[PDB]
DNA sequence: CACGTTGATTTTT
DNA sequence: ACAACAATCAACGTGA
């Protein structure tokens, strides 16, 4: 199957949708061959088919099983009467209509009538125009619903008016309704969308169309639109509980550093003060885990503890001291406001009231709180019989004692909730359900905050990822996915505000990315992450959004070695890629639907080219497999939308310059993608031949491989020879001789001097092959193949620079004649052929040697190499490599065409 | 020459920009293997080959504004330190440091090329400039050279194990030309001699300047105007088209064809122009500025006045 | 009264520090109106003080009559630039550095000792708009206007060729109703007798633009497939 | 300190000797030859079991009397630092690949110029010297060193550079002897270069790597 | 503002 | 025969 077939057939449920499954089994793979290569006609027909099928489910009588087939065929033909029944015959058989139903040629009159009156000698088989009624109104609904551009385009007059009078003529008593979310922040935007979906289905709404910022629904006519103040509290509880359980499990909101365990500002809001202290024994059992070099001996050394106490501790210095010291540290640092009510508790809820005086537990410098590492090491020395797991069973009970004790005394605050308030205001600016009241935004506050961003009357920095229209706070190593503390143009110049700002909205989003992508905090940028965003061609059907869920949660981590292997095999037909296992019934049904469908690369090498090789391939590939539109960028913030973005199928924001050197456009139409994939796989299959090692692709050298291919096209054969040298193989396969030549013809395609040099290197060898032919079956050496060209080049290089071209032609042809007469007679095509008189064999040999030598001295040396021996000496090696590949190609072409 | 041009310039540095531009038209010729890199490759961009309506695109080397302005700028600061107008010592009253809080607010570099401390002052660069482009294609204009770094005992092996210290690096070739316009707003006469000084006196650019990267700045004309004249890209695309792509020409034919292409362009651009110093008037102007930069008394005088003018601007209108 | 269709071609790479994420600084794909308004009319109309010192050196003067670098001078000149639509674009991500002027250099951590203040120490990557780009804007004025055929924009004062045509009275027409603007439009410059019904937004300093909007009010159909808001002026919402 | 460093902790230091790629005064075609080299078994033949070794290849080598004009430049030296760098220029004699077998050269210092900034490129001195000879490059090394001296002085009078001292000819062949007298004297050299060590160690503790 | 301090990630047939 | 590099480019906390 194709990847698009594979994803789509999962979304169906056979008990009463089998006819749409017959289409995906047979017409769909032919559809994306003819129509697959702005917008693509295969993705238009697929969304049109699916949307009419979803409209059909509402009809109060079931459409006949014969008529469902007419809809499925008619909706494919619609992009183009005896003068049209033949254009239906040609196109149907190309599209394998036969396999959907063999019967179709009977109904071709109807199938052509639904795709464009009088019968013209072709009478309709379907009983009466009461069956053409639902068919024609279904077909004309899909082919306008898929041309909407935003959820508002059904309340805006341009296409929405006709969608209502169509639905009325279909007798459905449902009504179009929408949601839209104008502001598009990543996972938080996806969560908001999927909570509105999960809410409105309880009103019996059913989504009909999906867009990058929203949904259109068929919803009943007698339903209340959900209240603004209610979907606010629902969507906050959704996001705050889903992130809540993640912080409670410890995979987000906590970070280890040198001053001990830290907690994110938002953890302090989303968990009550009593919750965090009950979770700490489990987060230390995840975040405090270095058994190779734990903190306690390092901390105790800088305490200078001495006094014959040191050995009581040091013989038990272990990870199980750290975990307790880190817990006591974070509770002291964040939970209790004055220390003395709590140092007196821990020193008696543990048995250390005597050994350690209250004030000697607070010793610190630079926040490192050395004193608790002494406390923990006494409790761990006294109970030294424990292992790590029976210790964690202690510390879980110690935390729950601390939690209960703190709240019976009331020693912790009901901390503020600022991210709820700014999130309720984020919803009030940027979320709309159809029939909500709306206000003009006060953009003055967004300017006023910028005008003061570098002035003392701004308390926290302005957001680095947005405009600063919502309250912001300093970036944290435990919140953001990258370095918090680098130079900012937004912070005042020469000020002490060295940390950048983040909006409280983007702070939840970075934490949702830690929680739901499972990426590092403050360190994800060093994985060189490039993000591919799979935007719609305006509209997706519900089955396509389910298909894109099965992709973005299930896609295989690409390895280019076997993508190479399955394309040099299959003779470079790019259609082979359609069938490969790109993934790992639906399996991701519990995950949220991707409204902004993001997939990302991770690299461990340090260069920009090492980052881009998989994203650039995937960003061409997914539009070629699924008809989606891809933008590849380094930005964790996604691109803000407009109708100008859609004017190309792919964008690649700032590819390593190998892209531009190859002359591939950094934005591509659907007509450009198969040229581009051919050039990208051609450069990968040449780089993985030379400048690679079998386990190490060395993508840091792809800029050296491209610059050589572009400078002079014969380097394609110089690299093929290096690959033969690494593989320790003495000659290319028959496949390699046409592969590396189709690559040279591909990279030369636009250039006059390269097409001239590639035509010259063939002509050069095709000329000496008139008088010399070593048979490749005898396993000859690279030198034996190049005997006349090596003796031509050595002549040009050895003579004084004063001597004429017409002297070189004579001296070198003498050396060719002298060399040929020392080889065995079977190698000499003109002399071995006894059919003609001896002086005429001599005369034909002499003029064949002369014309070859004239091409070497006139065209190879004089014109191409500028008549300069320095410029020839640099090329001697690649001219030789190019001529060996030319000789083997001319021989492979001869041994075929001689039949 | 210089005695006639003294009328054109401002008599002292103005507060507001007045729209007097003196434009230096140059060909920067590569002399030994410069490396204009960022991100580990020679910087390149796709461009149209020339102005005459081509379908034909061309990858050309780009020398960014930073890569040419900073080597000019820093060659001025070391001259001012050698004249003793500024100092490197943290205990001196005329300290200037290139980027931090310790930047001066008075010296010629700070007023002509600008500074930004924060609230304690900033000044806009009066030397305007553009990113320069190779006249020919990247495929014609570069070569890649291997480097290695063995043990001092002459061997890639030490103690029986190999060093990983080999790689390629990418270099521009010893005849590649980068057509350039540098432009100076609202300058005093001595401000023009300081900046024109930097253009003629600095000689190395790009990475590895300790070992490579000499360029010859051939000045081709000076043009006094009410406004911005044309871009480096537009001059380069005009110059390629005047040659029809026969890029293999000697330095003096390439400079004289740039002098007539500059005048062909200046006639079309809508700004009024007071003076057009080209040819034998430029070669006498260049001799008359070379004569300042070779004389200890004359140069200490002019640059002393520049200092005073910029110290006076600083105290009257500048950052005090 | 007069309208000029101005298309901007980048003759070197343009950078604005629109957003920052770790080592990466990036440029939004729309040129903000107020940036282009000073690029066109600063020195010709708006004053251009070479130096700043004080609060005036880090506080904008966009719409403050008390300061010289106002965009309000242009309200009185009867001129208004709209923001810029990208017709064709590309990005280059290029590193930039601090110079080691001294013979000896230590790589210092930002915020470390000798590095405790916000300055461009170390290195960063700028996502610039590239030479391979073209943008479209409109200037509307009440007087024939001597527009400069070259402008400079952004963090590095980068050259743009402006090629400009006055849209003649034979091909514009004036109307009023509901219209899809389809050009970018700045919400701060929106007067009374315009109201914004729908918008799609591009979040950007100093203030967000609309990339697409539906408006109710007066307009000029300047060619058969674009509609430009009439009566916009700098800061009209204040 | 003088030639710089950049590996590991404790920073990086820029070379105070500034150098550039040098060019042959003549064309490649008059200035090189290709020589075959082979490697037999010690038994004196290219076979050890009847089979061939085939260990035969070409390499290109620059001919004798081929001349490379160049300017080495030294910034911010002490007097002892000048004696060290100048010592390297007079005391080195092998250059290319395969030092063990090849690549001796004769450095004739033709001038020393004290200066406020950079003078001409290597390529420019080469292109001036070729023009002054008219391309008639088969002239003896004494005439070639005397032609380089007059073109270097012609070019220096066209450079925007204050020239404090211009040591050429009879003053330079005085100075070259006064420096040979350092490098042939065990006490004088130890003292001078020992002072340099202190100067460079004090630079290191005051401004460099501490 | 100026002193002090020192843990983390997961992997490219 | 055998290497394709090698390093460096904060993130807070606390007291005055």
């Amino acid at each position: 199957t194709t990847l698009l077939q594979t994803l789509l057939i999962r979304t169906l449920s056979e008990q009463k949708d089998y006819i749409l499954l017959e289409y995906f089994q047979t017409i769909l793979p032919a559809l994306e061959e003819h129509f697959g290569n702005d917008q693509t006609l295969a993705a238009h027909i697929l969304n049109a088919l699916l949307t009419t099928w979803n409209v059909m489910q509402e009809l109060e009588f079931p459409l006949n099983d014969i008529e469902r087939r007419l809809l499925c065929l008619g909706i494919t033909l619609h992009d183009y009467i005896q003068e049209i029944i033949n254009i239906c015959l040609e196109l149907g058989k190309r599209l394998n209509f036969d396999e959907f139903w063999a019967d179709w040629r009977d109904y071709i009159a109807e199938i052509s009538y639904l795709a464009q009156w009088s019968n013209a000698g072709y009478p309709f088989t379907i009983k009466e125009r009461k069956l053409d009624h639902p068919l024609r109104h279904l077909l004309t609904f899909g082919d306008v619903a898929v041309h909407l551009s935003s959820p508002h385009d059904l309340v805006s007059s341009t296409m929405g008016d006709r969608l209502r009078d169509l639905l009325n003529r279909l007798g459905i008593e449902k009504r179009f309704v929408y949601h839209h979310l104008r502001d598009t922040t990543g996972i938080l935007s996806n969560a908001i969308h999927n909570v509105i979906l999960r809410t409105v289905q309880k009103l019996d709404w059913k989504p009909l169309l999906f867009f990058a910022q929203g949904v259109i629904y068929f919803a009943p006519q007698d339903t209340e639109i959900p209240e603004r103040n209610e979907i606010k509290q629902i969507v906050w509880q959704g996001i705050s509980q889903e992130l809540g359980k993640k912080m409670s499990a410890g995979d987000v909101g906590f970070k280890r550093d040198g001053k001990g365990l830290k907690v994110s500002p938002q953890t302090s809001e989303l968990l009550a003060a009593a919750d965090i202290v009950r979770i700490l024994p489990q987060v230390i059992s995840v975040k405090v885990n270095n058994a190779k070099s734990p903190a306690t001996p390092k901390r105790l050394e800088k305490l200078e503890l001495g006094d014959a106490e040191r050995e009581k501790l040091y013989e038990v210095a272990d990870l199980r001291c750290d975990r307790l010291a880190e817990l006591l540290g974070l509770v002291q640092k964040e939970i209790f406001l004055l220390p003395e009510p709590f140092i007196e508790w821990v020193l008696k809820d543990l048995e250390l009231t005597s050994v350690i005086m209250p004030e000697e537990t607070q010793v610190q410098s630079g926040g490192v709180n050395y004193g608790w590492y002494r406390v923990a090491a006494h409790y761990v020395a006294n109970h030294a019989t424990w292992d790590l797991e029976e210790f964690q069973e202690f510390l879980q009970g110690f935390g729950d004692r601390l939690a209960t004790w703190a709240e019976e005394e009331g020693y912790f605050a009901e901390h503020q909730s600022p991210t709820r308030q700014i999130f309720e205001d984020y919803l009030d600016r940027y979320l709309e359900i159809q029939g909500w009241e709306s206000d003009h935004q006060a953009f003055i506050q967004e300017l006023e905050n910028y005008v003061n961003a570098k002035t003392k009357k701004s308390k926290q920095p302005i957001c680095s990822l947005s405009s600063g229209e919502f309250p912001s706070e300093d970036q944290m190593d435990s919140v953001v996915l990258f370095k918090p503390q680098q130079y900012s143009n937004k912070n005042p110049l020469g000020g002490g505000q060295i940390k950048r700002g983040i909006s409280k909205i983007w702070s939840l989003e970075m934490l949702l990315r830690q929680a739901f992508w499972s990426v590092p905090s403050g360190k994800f940028e060093d994985q060189q992450p490039i993000f591919i965003y799979l935007y719609p061609a305006y509209v997706y059907a519900p089955q396509v959004v389910e298909a894109i869920r099965e992709l973005v949660y299930g896609i295989a981590s690409v390895n280019l070695w076997d993508v190479r292997k399955h394309w040099v095999n299959n003779k470079m037909d790019l259609t082979s890629l359609k069938s490969l296992p790109w993934l790992n019934q639906l399996k991701y049904t519990k995950e949220d639907l991707p409204f902004l469908a993001t997939v990302y690369t991770t690299t461990r090498e340090k260069t920009d080219t090492d980052a881009w090789v998989k994203p650039a391939f995937l960003a061409l590939l997914l539009p070629y497999l699924l008809g989606v539109k891809a933008i590849a960028t380094r930005s964790m913030v996604p691109l803000y939308r407009s109708d100008q973005d859609f004017r190309e199928s792919i964008h690649l924001d700032g590819v390593a310059g190998f892209w531009s050197l190859l002359g591939i456009p950094t934005d591509l139409r659907v007509e450009d993608i198969t040229p581009a994939l051919n050039k990208l796989l051609a450069i990968y299959t040449l780089h993985l031949a030379a400048r690679s090692s079998p386990p190490k692709a060395r993508w840091q050298d792809l800029p050296k491989t491209v610059q050589e291919v572009m400078t002079d096209v014969l380097n394609v054969f110089a690299l093929a020879e290096q690959g033969l040298r690494r593989e320790k193989r003495d000659r290319p396969y028959e496949s390699e001789v046409t592969e590396y030549w189709q690559f040279a013809e591909l990279f030369s395609q636009g250039n006059i001097v390269m097409t001239e040099k590639l035509k010259l290197t063939k002509r050069l060898v095709e000329e000496y092959r008139r008088f010399y032919q070593v048979e490749l079956s005898k396993k000859p050496s690279t030198h034996a193949i190049l005997l006349p060209l090596s003796k031509a080049l050595e002549q040009i290089l050895s003579v004084p620079d004063d001597w004429d071209e017409e002297e070189l032609i004579l001296q070198g042809s003498g050396q060719l004649q002298a060399a040929l007469d020392r080889q065995e007679v079977y190698t000499r095509p003109i002399i071995k052929d006894k059919s003609v008189a001896y002086e005429t064999r001599q005369l034909q040999e002499l003029e064949a040697i002369q014309i070859f030598m004239t091409t070497c001295v006139r065209d190879l040396f004089g014109e191409m190499c500028k008549g300069d021996r320095a410029i020839l000496q640099e090329q001697r090696n690649r001219i030789k490599s190019g001529a060996e590949f030319a000789y083997r190609l001319l021989a492979l072409e001869a041994q075929q065409n001689q039949n | 020459m210089l005695d006639s041009l003294k009328s054109q310039f401002q008599p002292s540095f103005p507060r507001l920009a007045s729209g007097h531009y003196v434009h230096f038209l140059m060909l920067r010729h590569s002399q030994s293997f410069p490396v204009f890199q960022t991100d580990g490759v020679l910087n390149t961009t796709r461009t149209q080959a020339g102005l005459l309506e081509k379908t034909d695109q061309l990858s050309r080397l780009v020398m960014f504004k930073r890569k040419q302005t900073t080597p000019e700028r820093l060659a001025g600061r070391e001259l001012l330190r050698n004249l003793g107008l500024t100092s490197a010592d943290k205990s001196a009253k005329n300290l200037c440091e290139y980027n931090g809080e310790g930047s001066c607010k008075q010296c010629p570099d700070c007023i002509l090329y600008g500074f930004a401390i924060g609230d304690s002052g900033s000044e806009r660069s009066k030397v305007y400039s553009d990113s320069a482009f190779s006249l020919g294609a990247y495929e014609q204009s570069h070569r890649s050279f291997t480097f290695n770094a063995p043990f001092e005992g002459g061997t890639m092996s030490e103690a029986g194990v190999m060093r990983s210290a080999i790689n390629e690096l990418d270099h521009i070739l010893p005849e590649v030309t980068f057509p350039t316009v540098e432009s100076l707003r609202d300058a005093t006469y001595e401000g023009f001699i300081y900046v024109l000084g930097n253009l003629l006196r600095t000689k190395r650019y790009g990475a590895q300047e300790s070992r490579t990267g000499t360029m010859k700045n051939h000045l081709v004309g000076i043009v006094f105007a009410d406004g911005e004249i044309f871009s480096n890209l537009h001059l380069t695309q005009a110059l390629y088209d005047q040659m029809g792509g026969e890029l293999n020409k000697p330095i003096s034919e390439l400079c004289e064809t740039a002098a007539t292409v500059a005048q062909d362009l200046l006639n079309k651009e809508p700004v009024r122009k007071s003076e057009l110093i080209f040819g034998a008037h430029l070669d006498t102007l260049l001799q008359e500025v070379n004569d300042i930069y070779q004389n200890d008394a004359e140069l200490t005088k002019l640059l002393g006045s520049l200092y005073q003018q910029t110290q006076d601007y600083a105290t009257e209108f500048g950052a005090l | 009264t007069k309208i000029y269709r101005c298309k901007l071609t980048l003759h070197d790479n343009v950078f604005f520090a629109s957003r920052e994420m770790g080592i990466l600084y990036e440029t939004e794909k729309y040129f903000h109106n107020w940036a282009l308004s000073y690029a066109f009319f600063k020195g010709t109309i708006i004053p251009h003080p070479y130096g700043l010192v004080g609060q005036n050196a880090q506080t904008p003067a966009y719409l403050d009559r008390d300061r010289e670098q106002n965009l309000l001078h242009l309200n009185d000149s009867g001129i208004y630039v709209f923001p810029a639509q990208p017709i064709h674009w590309s990005y280059q991500i290029n590193t930039f550095k601090a110079a080691q002027s001294a013979y000896y250099g230590r790589s210092v951590q930002f915020g470390g000792k000798g590095a405790t203040k916000n300055y461009p120490i170390n290195y960063g990557r700028a996502k610039e708009l590239a030479v391979g780009s073209e943008f479209l804007t409109y200037i509307v004025s009440q007087k024939e206007l001597d527009l400069p055929v070259w402008i400079r924009l952004g963090k590095w004062s980068s050259k743009i060729r402006v090629e400009v045509e006055a849209i003649a009275p034979d091909q514009i027409k004036t109307a009023s109703g509901v219209y899809v603007c389809n050009h970018p439009l700045n919400p701060l410059d929106c007067p009374a007798n315009q109201q914004i019904l729908l918008y799609n937004r591009v979040v950007m300093p100093p203030s967000s633009l609309f990339s697409q909007s539906q408006l109710q009010g007066d307009y000029w159909q300047i060619d058969r497939n674009t509609f430009l808001p009439q009566g916009f002026h700098y800061g009209a919402t204040t």
